[PDB]
């Protein structure tokens, strides 16, 4: 069970982000299941961005949703985050997590860094 | 969001437990709260969920409980690799659903 | 007598039927004893209405049938023989002479999302009461009484449709709790389900 993600470590503000996650093998045949990603600043704490269901539901969090979107490669190949209008206060690094109701985030990965260029 | 304590320390061996709480207007609660540890570099993993729950492959020192307003975890003997954080989650009801609450510091 | 037939797929599907639409599954010519179910999860209810679950497991069945729900919290008391109330009066309803007996377990875990599942759909209204075990699929605006519309809506004219919001945090009494009704028939006909002897 490996989870990971990649992305431009470098982004030029202006630069709209288009990271991809893939996993290698869950339960597929299942209901309330879905991959969701975290972010983490230095310091603070944590805050959830999004997450999508197997039934291709689309659940972006309040107050964010103009500057996300989703692409879902439907062949279980992996899983695109787009996010728009970058914002140096967004600065962090970026989890995915295999999301479900008895296990908030059952698996997380290393994770990846960005920051911006300007 | 949520309040938990910013420091915590305590002799290695025992004694030492930590806790999380909230208010109870916004976090309808009930159920599905959950402890994560983090290590630098390392991804984080599960410990504990729905309240009082082990889940397989995890250590036997780890276990806690809930009461009231004030949800908690217990930890017994302190080795040289306890020292990770502790963060606890739960569904609100208001704009953001999930909140990570301020964590812990070992 | 042949192999276990496919409770696995009535009890274990991924996703469950709407309450307004409910799916029926003839399960015929099998071997089946009523033990696997005591390994599933812990029951809100187990109430049977006709036989005791104990002594279930040595008796020949005529037919069988399945079918698969989505009820809402603590409404679930009205699925009995006789008792009325919304889903009662305008959606699947129970004969004065039931036989079979209703299963239920909490889903909270498989059935519900973030902000809430708007995949199923509950009839509140009709023009009148439906009897015992039909279906009605058809989907038209609905006036009040006196004044004619269609398709607009407005001043008394709105849709027949509601979805539930779900969410992870209503508690018990507003949580999906699947559950699934069977249909037996005693030695009426040559048995085509029986038990382990």
């Amino acid at each position: 069970i490996t989870l990971k993600e990649s992305g431009p470590t470098l982004v030029k503000p202006t630069q709209t982000l288009t990271l991809t996650c893939a996993f290698s093998g869950f339960s597929l045949n299942t209901g309330g299941a879905g991959v969701g990603w975290i972010r983490q600043p230095p310091g603070k704490a944590l805050e959830w961005l999004a997450l999508i269901y197997w039934d291709g539901d689309k659940r972006y969090n309040p107050s964010l949703k103009s500057r996300l979107a989703i692409i879902m490669d439907t062949s279980k190949n992996r899983v695109v985050l787009t996010m728009t209008n970058m914002d140096p206060v967004d600065t962090a690094t970026y989890y995915c997590a295999h999301h479900k109701i008895e296990y908030i985030f059952d698996y997380w990965g290393q994770g990846t860094l960005v920051a911006v260029s300007s | 969001a949520l309040t938990q304590p910013a420091s915590v320390s305590g002799s290695p061996g025992q004694s030492i437990t930590v806790s999380c709480t909230g208010t109870s207007s916004d976090l309808g609660n009930f159920q599905y709260v959950s402890w994560y540890q983090h290590h630098p570099g390392k991804a984080p993993k599960l410990l504990i969920y729905e309240v009082s729950k082990r889940p397989s492959g995890v250590s036997n020192r780890f276990s806690g409980s809930k009461s009231g307003n004030t949800a908690s975890l217990t930890i017994s003997g302190l080795q040289a690799e306890d020292e990770a954080d502790y963060y606890c989650c739960s569904y609100t009801t208001t704009t953001i659903p999930v909140a990570f609450g301020g964590g812990t510091r070992l | 007598i042949t192999n276990l037939c496919p409770f696995d797929e009535v009890f274990n599907a991924t996703r469950f039927a709407s309450v307004y639409a409910w799916n029926r599954k003839r399960i015929s010519n099998c071997v089946a004893d009523y033990s696997v179910l005591y390994n599933l999860a812990p029951f809100f209810t187990f109430k049977c209405y006709g036989v005791s679950p104990t002594k279930l497991n040595d008796l020949c069945f005529t037919n069988v049938y399945a079918d698969s729900f989505v009820i809402r919290g603590d409404e679930v008391r009205q699925i009995a023989p006789g008792q009325t109330g919304n889903i009662a009066d305008y959606n699947y309803k129970l004969p004065d002479d039931f036989t079979g007996c209703v299963i239920a377990w909490n889903s909270n875990k498989l059935d519900s999302k973030v902000s809430g599942n708007y995949n199923y759909l509950y009839r509140l209204f009709r023009k009148s009461n439906l009897k015992p075990f039909e279906r009605d699929i058809s989907t038209e605006i609905y006036q009040a009484g006196n004044k004619p519309c269609n398709g607009v809506a407005g001043f008394n004219c709105y849709f027949p449709l509601r979805s539930y919001s779900f969410r992870p945090t209503y508690g018990v009494g507003h949580q999906p709790y699947r559950v699934v009704v069977l249909s037996f028939e005693l030695l009426h006909a040559p048995a085509t389900v029986c038990g382990p002897k």
